């Protein structure tokens, strides 16, 4: 039959993928170090891509793109955007950012700073004074313009971020999962003091720990597309597709097409797919900003089943067939 | 992109393209190691013949 | 004119040597009986082909070559084959029984008993050289003779010819092409012992050769003849510069000068195109074959150069190629491919063009093409093949599996771990040269 | 190059004779030693097992040994009986009475020098002796006791030559005397120390194959021996026929034996059928890994493979072979040790054995073989705890302590297999 190995016991997503594979009767889980596998669900760090694709007779597929880290590390993304001509130092959907060592951009940062609303975020410390930000780093970091004018949900005057799940298969087809999540802040937005992190950081952990009336407006501080689109209709006379999702699809395509020559496994002796988590901000003019790309993302609890099944159909069974919830981003 | 050191003959040619500038054991020692391995073989054979003699 | 002596060790070395010298004779118009009608100097000369062939009074052109094997059946094929008349009997050296896939047997036990005869026969070739450059050494990593006797011979050659260059053509083991189970052991033992004695070594992974034969030549079950005729094309394009008029890689020293900035990191990656089935074809352009040099599927070792760094890069063209086309191809590829050099090296290419197109063996599997290219690039990516080999070593050695066969031939267990620590150091050298730090 | 074949005692000589019948037919040698084949492939490596006599006759490099003349009289009258060198029959008159001590210490000791004289004469005219193969049973007296005495003396005289045995293990299901577990326990310790490879042929497995698979209601020793000679022909194909392999005995042992004492192999053969039907490659591959085709009565699913050789014979798709070998390895993924990479060798030889378009010989170095030694050990202990039948051996000068040590040695071997089965 088909064989696979599990090398990331901490992956919520691939625990479910592996759980699904076994329940087809046509996949078998081997010990972690058995080289004779079809599918490797690999470790996050130091994955031995150099040992893949040398087993005679075995087609071998791994759930990570070697080289995708360039997009999934904070400093790397900044360097990639400024130095890739298809993205360029000009690109409009990425906040002005700088790589600062405690190749270093400490001097060009202060230049643009003096040219100035002058609030930045290093990464966490949000401050309006440069001196505070640089002393924090010495205690590799990126300093990024902080979006002082976010889109605030009502009621609550509350900041949020959008997570989009993207699956890139072995043919470099780019599949955007139909379902995204808004991860919302519970405490209202306060431009006067960035000292209080709870309403400036929409991290699900930070809301669960620091915010009273967490879960007040939506369950687990998570809002899904059906509700959000309905909100944008009622409050802004627009839709999620028109005001936001067109920009999100553009940004995903630009990022992944930019690195395709460096990471594509077409004509390689092994094949890759990978699931990505893209995080976006939306400002008050309904402009969408990329914040970061996650190379090993988790999923929202109510979306695990659908998306993990989708991974099996689109990424695994397309290579190893047995005996659409995605939007295909053309390119 | 510059071509330097262009040499031509009737058999072919050669040149360089620059796109960007930048920014022993003695004979005695070997024979010792080989003789040592021989002696270790001889020792192991002698142990075998001693075992067989028993 | 400066001479080169070829040494072929073990079955893989001998059978590849046969394929090369056959091709050499075809490239130079030397018939199997050693006669070269086009050579107007009878009994002598200092032409470019005389670096590989001496001459007798009867006008016979004799390979400057010695064949060494610890059992006679492979070299017996040489003595009775098409090119039997080419070689003197003194050049073909056989023992009685082989190294049984056992490095320790090739190096210590049997090697000690035949090493002085081999050297004497090499000395006789050397005495016929007005200005010997050094040696080309062909062998497998995995065979007991190819691994164990080669490393002993390389040590003695450093003693007896201290100022001479030594280049290797080494067959790296792949289970698709009949291997012994102990070939990882033999590969590490011979690399450890030979490393300080080799100036430049061209690894050829039987996996890549096999797959090129399956995919490009459409040969379902490639034979040793299939593999070896393909290997000999790559060898021949690497050695063409020694055997023909030219200005790039004209002596063995230049290989090191051009491809090896750091001594231990002396394993360039070779990539060859085009390989076309003779049973077919549209002629590929300079741009197309140069682009093919950055396809993993045309490399002699499967690895991903996009995820390493270059230290040097030589493009060796054969056939209808003019410099202007090469620059137009390189300009294109540089804007499309991930070609990153290390910071202390010029981002550039040394280019050699030889106007004669590849010669192919009549009746072989390779079609005649109008232009071909062999790229030699010293990339850290080739360390992937060390990592794979070292991992297989580690699995077996943790249980000391098969070690008793090596200890039984007089090798100490400590030679295993010494060899493996050296390989670990080698992997660390590539890592320092080639990787930017990743953020936690 | 040359191999010297020895066959000792009743079982050893009856299986030996069939081996020479089978491989003489394969090399085109008739019963007069005259070559009448039609392919140079038959003669390319004929010298491994045959000498060339002056009259263009080929004579097996074979020494026939027994402590009574009966079986060797039967060989000489047999089908190919005239091919053997008459000088190479070495026999006494006493017999060994199914008694290892008679074979090893008393009767056998009187004859062994004469056998070594013949071995020496054969070795002396070998251009480059590979080593020795011995066929014998472990349950009798001559093959078991004299055979292991012979192996020990040969090792003393030729310490650097390979020694292989094809050894028939006794089973109470196919038994001549009750002392067989004594004789086999004494012999096994000899083999642990003094062979490089031992093909373990279990008479229980042979009987069960004849009865259950070949549908032979009343198997005979001849029916058992047809299986063994077919298997022996298959394991030696890589020595006898020009492949691309370039294998000799030392290479075989290096590649199959990762630890010096664990050199006891389960052989197998396919097809065994109760026939003109075409056997496909999937069927061949599936059969040769089926426990029911194995000739050591051990379940491989109870242990793990250290090393495996799979030798296919006949004209078949190499591509089909590899696909099936990969498939069968998936089905048995848990039964191969993961710390010997690429520990399954596939070999193909184009010459089919007589009467089959294709076939497959299996050679497994499996830790499940420990079941065979446990079986013998239990039967040994059931008698030895009451000292039953021991007088037959103490009457030949043996002491009870030598039985204690042999039993301890076998239990050690079992523990060794169990150590690697759990690695
Ligand atoms: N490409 C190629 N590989 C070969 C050839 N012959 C053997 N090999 C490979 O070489 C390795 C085996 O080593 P050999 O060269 O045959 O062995 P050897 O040097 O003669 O040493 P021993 O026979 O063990 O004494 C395996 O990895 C084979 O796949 C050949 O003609 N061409
Ligand atoms: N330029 C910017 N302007 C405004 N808010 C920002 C920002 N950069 C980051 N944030 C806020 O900080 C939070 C966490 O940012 P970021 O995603 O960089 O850290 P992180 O990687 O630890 C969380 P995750 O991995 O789940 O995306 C985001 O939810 C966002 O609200
Ligand atoms: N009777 C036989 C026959 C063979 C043979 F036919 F050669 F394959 C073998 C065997 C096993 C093996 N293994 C490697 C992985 C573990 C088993 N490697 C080899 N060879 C033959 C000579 O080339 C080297 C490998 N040979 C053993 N016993
Ligand atoms: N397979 C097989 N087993 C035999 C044959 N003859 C005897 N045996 C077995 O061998 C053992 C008896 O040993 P035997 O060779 O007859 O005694 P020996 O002459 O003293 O060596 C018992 O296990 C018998 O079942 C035979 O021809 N074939
Ligand atoms: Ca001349
Ligand atoms: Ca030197
Ligand atoms: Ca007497
Ligand atoms: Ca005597
Ligand atoms: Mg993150
Ligand atoms: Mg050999
Ligand atoms: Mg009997």
């Amino acid at each position: 039959m088909y064989t696979f190995v599990v090398r990331d016991e901490n992956s919520s997503v691939y625990a479910e993928v592996s759980r699904l594979l076994l329940a087809t009767g046509q996949w078998k889980r081997l010990r972690k170090d058995n080289p004779r596998f079809n599918l490797m669900l690999g470790e996050r760090n130091r994955l031995p891509f150099g040992r893949l694709g040398h087993e005679p007779g075995l087609v071998q597929l791994v759930n990570y793109y070697r080289g995708a880290d360039k997009l999934c590390r904070k400093a790397s993304l900044v360097k990639l955007i400024k130095t890739s001509p298809e993205l360029s130092e000009s690109c409009t959907w990425f906040p002005e950012s700088y790589v600062i060592y405690p190749t270093d951009e400490r001097e060009v940062f202060l230049a643009a700073y003096n040219r100035r609303g002058n609030v930045w975020i290093a990464k966490i410390l949000i401050s309006s004074e440069a001196s505070e930000l640089l002393d924090f780093i010495d205690e590799v970091h990126v300093i990024q313009k902080y979006l002082e004018k976010p889109l605030l949900l009502e009621p609550g005057h509350r900041k949020f971020d959008i997570r989009s799940w993207v699956l890139v298969d072995h043919l470099y087809n780019i599949y955007l999962y139909r379902e995204g999540v808004l991860r919302t802040s519970s405490e209202p937005y306060n431009s006067a003091n960035f000292q209080d992190k709870t309403c400036h950081l929409t991290n699900h952990c930070i809301q669960k720990e620091y915010s009273k009336n967490y879960g007040r407006y939506e369950e687990g501080n998570e809002m899904f597309f059906e509700e959000f689109n309905q909100y944008l209709m009622d409050a802004l006379n627009t839709t999620l597709e028109n005001s936001i999702l067109l920009q999100i699809k553009h940004i995903i395509r630009s990022c992944l097409m930019c690195i395709e020559p460096a990471i594509s496994t077409k004509h390689l002796h092994y094949q890759s797919f990978q699931l990505f988590g893209f995080d976006f901000m939306v400002d008050e003019e309904l402009k969408v900003w990329l914040i970061e790309v996650n190379g090993a993302p988790a999923c929202a609890q109510k979306l695990y089943a659908e998306l993990c099944q989708g991974i099996v159909d689109v990424a695994i069974s397309s290579v190893f067939p047995l005996a659409s919830i995605f939007i295909k981003l053309h390119h | 992109m510059e071509v330097i050191e262009l040499n031509k003959c009737t058999s072919g040619q050669s040149f360089e393209v620059i796109l960007k500038p930048p920014s022993d054991p003695s004979l005695e020692e070997i024979q010792k190691k080989l003789e040592a391995a021989e002696e270790r073989r001889k020792y192991q054979e002698a142990e075998l013949l001693k075992h067989l003699a028993e | 004119m400066r001479e080169c002596i070829s040494i072929h060790v073990g079955q893989a070395g001998v059978q590849i040597g046969n394929a090369c010298w056959e091709l050499y004779c075809l490239e130079h118009g030397i018939q199997p009986d050693g006669q070269m009608p086009s050579d107007k100097t009878i009994g002598g000369g200092d032409d470019s082909f005389n670096t590989f062939f001496s001459e007798t009074g009867a006008g016979k052109h004799v390979p400057r070559a010695v064949f060494v094997d610890l059992e006679p059946t492979v070299i017996d094929e040489v003595r009775t084959g098409t090119y039997r008349q080419l070689f003197h009997p003194e050049q073909l050296i056989t023992g009685k029984e082989d190294a049984a896939n056992n490095y320790a047997r090739g190096h210590y036990t049997i090697g000690k008993e035949i090493i002085d005869l081999v050297l004497d026969r090499i000395r006789k070739l050397a005495d016929q050289c007005t200005g010997l450059q050094g040696f080309l050494v062909f062998h497998s990593f995995g065979g007991g003779t190819g691994s164990g006797f080669t490393s002993l011979l390389m040590e003695r050659l450093s003693v007896d010819y201290g100022k001479k260059s030594k280049l290797e053509f080494s067959i790296y083991p792949a289970p698709q092409v009949s291997t012994a189970v102990v070939e990882p052991y033999n590969s590490i033992l011979t690399t450890h012992t030979t490393l300080e004695h080799s100036d430049c070594a061209f690894m050829v992974d039987n996996e890549a050769i096999y797959d090129i034969c399956r995919r490009n030549l459409d040969i379902e079950r490639p034979t040793y003849t299939n593999l070896n005729r393909l290997i000999s094309q790559i060898v021949s394009s690497i050695t063409a510069s020694l055997r023909f008029d030219g200005a790039l890689n004209v002596d063995l020293t230049e290989f090191q000068t051009n491809l090896v900035p750091y001594p231990r990191i002396h394993f360039p990656l070779a990539t060859y195109a085009p390989v076309i089935s003779a049973e077919k074809h549209e002629q590929l352009s300079v741009a197309e074959i140069t682009n093919a040099c950055f396809e993993p599927a045309n490399q002699m070792v499967k690895c991903d150069p996009r995820h390493g760094k270059y230290m040097a890069c030589c493009l060796l063209y054969r056939g209808d190629v003019v410099p202007k086309d090469v620059n137009a191809a390189i300009a294109t590829i540089k804007t499309k491919r991930s070609i990153q050099f290390v910071d202390w090296c010029p981002t550039g290419f040394k280019v050699g063009i030889n106007y004669q197109p590849p010669t192919v063996v009549p009746g072989g599997d390779l079609a005649k093409v109008q232009r071909a290219v062999c790229m030699l690039s010293n990339t850290t990516a080739i360390a992937e093949a060390w990592a794979r080999l070292d991992h297989k070593f580690d699995l077996m050695y943790a249980k000391r599996a098969f070690v008793h066969w090596y200890v039984g031939e007089g090798m100490e267990e400590g030679e295993f771990s010494e060899a493996r620590e050296d390989m670990a150091a080698l992997e660390k050298d590539y890592e320092e040269v080639g990787v930017d730090s990743v953020e936690g | 190059r040359e191999i010297v074949h020895i066959q000792a005692g009743q079982c050893g000589n009856q299986i030996g004779a069939k081996f020479w019948e089978v491989i003489s037919d394969e090399h085109g040698i008739d019963p007069t030693g005259s070559y009448h084949g039609d392919s140079d492939l038959q003669l390319e490596r004929i010298n491994v097992y045959y000498n060339e006599a002056t009259g263009n006759k080929y004579v097996p490099r074979a020494i026939l040994v027994d402590l009574e003349p009966g079986t060797m009289d039967s060989v000489r009258s047999g089908p190919f009986g005239q091919i053997f060198r008459p000088d190479n029959f070495v026999f006494g008159q006493s017999g060994a009475g199914n008694n290892w001590a008679k074979g090893h210490y008393t009767e056998g000791a009187e004859l062994v020098d004469s056998v070594l004289d013949v071995v020496r004469k054969e070795s002396e005219s070998c251009d480059c002796l590979q080593g020795f193969q011995l066929t014998h049973s472990l349950g009798g007296g001559t093959g078991s006791g004299m055979g292991t005495l012979l192996i020990s003396k040969i090792r003393e005289e030729y310490p650097d030559r390979i020694m292989n045995t094809f050894s028939v293990m006794p089973s109470p299901k196919v038994s001549d005397t009750v002392v067989e577990p004594y004789n086999a326990t004494l012999s096994v310790h000899q083999l642990v120390e003094n062979t490089d490879e031992t093909y373990c042929i279990d008479n229980e497995a042979l009987y069960d194959i004849c009865f259950r698979t070949l549908k032979l209601t009343t198997p005979t020793y001849g029916d058992l021996n047809h299986l063994v000679s077919a298997t022996m022909s298959g394991v030696t194909t890589c020595l006898r026929f020009p492949g691309q392999l370039n294998a000799d005995l030392r290479k075989l042992a290096v590649n199959m034996v990762p630890f010096p004492r664990l050199h006891f192999f389960m052989p197998g053969f396919a097809p065994l059928t109760s026939q003109y039907r075409a056997l496909t490659v999937p069927e061949l591959t599936q059969q040769m890994f089926d426990s029911k085709n194995m000739m050591a009565a051990c379940d491989p699913r109870h242990g793990r493979y250290l090393t495996v050789a799979a030798i296919f014979r006949g004209r078949m798709s190499m591509k089909e072979v590899d696909e099936q070998m990969l498939n069968v390895q998936n089905k048995n993924s848990s039964y191969f040790v993961e710390w010997i990479p690429n520990n399954v060798k596939t070999a193909v030889c184009d010459i089919p054995p007589r009467g089959l378009k294709m076939s497959a010989t299996f050679i497994g170095n499996s830790t499940a073989i420990q079941e065979l030694f446990k079986r013998i050990s239990e039967q040994f202990t059931a008698m030895f705890r009451r000292k039953a039948f021991l007088h037959w051996y103490t009457g030949e000068g043996m002491d009870e302590m030598e039985f204690t040590e042999a039993e301890s040695n076998m239990n050690d071997l079992v523990s060794e297999y169990q150590q690697y089965q759990d690695a």
